[PDB]
């Protein structure tokens, strides 16, 4: 745990699915996310602390550092601060004009980071364009990975085991909740495929649906899928096959991240 | 209206879209509700949403909440509405086990009058008829809030985190053509959720998509018979019809015997609300 006296909370940045972001100055610039959990049960807190350990070990150029947690300023996590904005801001809010090779490079770096995260058996749930930051300009940084014990609420000693996070990137199998543990490598692969669609389209999927509920229902039932006619004409064909591969409804047919990385390495 | 001229007094509530704060207007000295909806959108979309929300100035009716202005401060769209002491009706379900039938009829009358005012004067459908989106006052007034004035605001909201419950009609979830009948279906669902002391999609927890499948392909929920009048069961059943064509439109709802009888009845809603919320 990190002692809160050394950390200093600067101006608020925003809020998300399971925490609120403050700018901190603990041994340099950091980001402190106070969790929405008010009374973390000892079991949840202990499993979260084990996470704190595992995520603190993780070290890739493509994932943000995870310094630790603090239980004094309510329940909080200290992570690496990223001056570069989020990928969602560049693609949609700022409408950043990325060249073809730049988009391919963002995809490659994201795939590399998720590959490492998956090699240590870390399922980066809540995978979306919000959690990807373009540090130094183009280096991709994955954040808010793991933390399954916190993102989901707890019914005492039992995790609620219900979906949480944005629905445009959520997998049909984790949308349906047909299994107690639907979060897996293939769910992260589908979420990466959704971010791939956003990279290759510049727009959020299911733009013809205005209500999130209709999105959830028609995604889980399969009536709605991200149509591939929105992709750029200059997008290479194998890139289109790769993204259609990643976004397939069937869980097991989606490729694992080494295969995707080989795909972009062929593309480049 | 600007951000610097409000002093947050308290929190009115927080939802998936945003959080509403009870604040004060320094230039005028009156207490108003300030809804902060956090979203990351283009500045052009921000201006478009603000201009579309300006239309709320001429939406004046006893059955819709007041509106003073709207503006974008920092990464959030802020809307300024008039303060309802009773909050919303979901607060009342958290207070009382179940809403009585007569006040439920008063609520139904208020919501249909608000819906028909909106449709006749503004050609605007609510789309969000929920227990959280109708508000009550200490004097007995019942108003509608969070209806679809700005289409671009709805489009920006579409990118939202997963929810816990839903009040959507099946025709919207299926993607078919929707009209006010969707709002009638939603308000019928709301009437069921008020009359019984629980969220009535899974009839006497279940995930969001399972809720949505269940309300798409299985029969609509119905009130527990024997503890409610036949008239209010007829009203909700006509409201809760899967087929939009068979579902009653507003014009039939005004002349619906439930609405006329509840209008004839005199119910001291202000006193009951004060008793149940303190
Ligand atoms: N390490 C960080 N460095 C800089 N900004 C950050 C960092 N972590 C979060 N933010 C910002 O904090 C705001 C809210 O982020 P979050 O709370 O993580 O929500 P989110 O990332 O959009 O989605 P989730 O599911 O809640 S993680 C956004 O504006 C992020 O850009
Ligand atoms: N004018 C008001 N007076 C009193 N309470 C209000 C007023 N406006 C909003 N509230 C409260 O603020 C809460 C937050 O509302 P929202 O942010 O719209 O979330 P919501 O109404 O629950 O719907 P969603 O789908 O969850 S965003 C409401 O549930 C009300 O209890
Ligand atoms: O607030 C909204 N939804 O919140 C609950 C879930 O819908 C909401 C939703 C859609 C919308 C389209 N144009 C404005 N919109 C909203 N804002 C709003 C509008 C008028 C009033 I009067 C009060 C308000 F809060
Ligand atoms: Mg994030
Ligand atoms: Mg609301």
């Amino acid at each position: 745990e990190i002692e809160a006296s050394e950390v200093m909370l600067s101006t608020r940045i925003g809020s998300g699915s399971f925490g609120t972001v403050y700018k901190g100055k603990w041994h340099g610039d950091v980001a402190v996310k106070i969790l929405k959990v008010v009374d973390p049960t000892p079991e949840q807190f202990q499993a979260f602390r084990n996470e704190v350990a595992v995520l603190r070990k993780t070290r890739h150029v493509n994932i943000l550092l995870f310094m630790g947690y603090m239980t004094k300023d309510n329940l909080a996590i200290v992570t690496q601060w990223c001056e570069g904005s989020s990928l969602y801001k560049h693609l949609h809010v700022q409408e950043t004009k990325f060249q073809m090779f730049q988009l391919i490079d963002i995809a490659r770096q994201t795939a590399q980071g998720m590959d490492y995260l998956h090699a240590k058996n870390i399922i980066h749930r809540d995978m979306k364009s919000n959690n990807i930051f373009l540090h130094e300009g183009l280096t991709v940084k994955i954040g808010d990975f793991g933390l399954a014990t916190v993102k989901s609420r707890w019914s005492g000693s039992q995790q609620v085991e219900q979906p949480t996070g944005s629905v445009l990137w959520m997998a049909p199998e984790v949308i349906r909740m047909q299994d107690n543990n639907p979060f897996s490598f293939q769910s992260d692969v589908y979420s990466y495929g959704i971010v791939l669609y956003e990279l290759m389209t510049g727009e959020l999927p299911y733009s013809h649906i205005n209500n999130r509920d209709q999105i959830i229902f028609m995604v889980g039932r399969g009536y709605a899928s991200p149509d591939l006619s929105k992709l750029y004409k200059n997008c290479p064909k194998a890139m289109k096959r790769l993204v259609a591969e990643c976004v397939k409804k069937v869980k097991e047919e989606r490729p694992l991240f080494p295969q995707i990385l080989s795909s972009i390495e062929l593309l480049q | 209206l600007k951000d610097d001229d409000f002093e947050k007094i308290s929190e009115l509530g927080a939802g998936n879209g945003g959080v509403v704060f009870k604040v004060s207007h320094k230039p005028s000295g009156l207490v108003m509700a300030r809804k902060l909806i956090h979203l990351e959108i283009k500045p052009a979309i921000r201006n478009q949403i603000i201009r579309e929300l300006q239309v709320l100035h001429e939406c004046n009716s006893p059955y819709i909440v007041g509106f003073y202005g709207a503006f974008y401060s920092d990464g959030e769209i802020s809307i300024c509405m008039e303060h309802m002491d009773g909050g919303s009706l979901d607060q009342v379900l958290k207070k009382a086990g179940r809403i009585p039938e007569q006040i439920l009829g008063k609520v139904s009358i208020a919501v249909i009058k608000g819906l028909t005012y909106l449709r006749e004067k503004h050609k605007i459908m609510h789309r969000d008829v929920k227990p959280s989106n109708i508000l009550v006052n200490s004097r007995g007034e019942i108003k509608l809030c969070d209806f679809g004035v700005s289409g671009q605001l709805i489009d920006a909201m579409a990118n939202a985190f997963v929810g816990t419950r839903s009040y959507m009609s099946p025709e919207r979830l299926q993607g078919t053509h929707y009209s006010v009948q969707s709002d009638i279906w939603s308000m019928g669902l709301s009437l069921v959720e008020m009359a019984v002391g629980r969220y009535p999609i899974p009839p006497p927890p279940m995930a969001i998509f399972e809720l949505l499948d269940y309300i798409v392909n299985e029969p609509p929920p119905k009130l527990p018979s024997g503890v409610f009048s036949l008239e209010f069961q007829d009203f909700v059943n006509k409201c809760l019809i899967k087929n939009p064509a068979e579902r009653a439109d507003l014009k039939q709802l005004m002349v619906h015997a439930f609405i006329k009888r509840s209008d004839a009845e005199e119910v001291d809603f202000a006193g009951w609300l004060c008793s149940t919320i303190g």
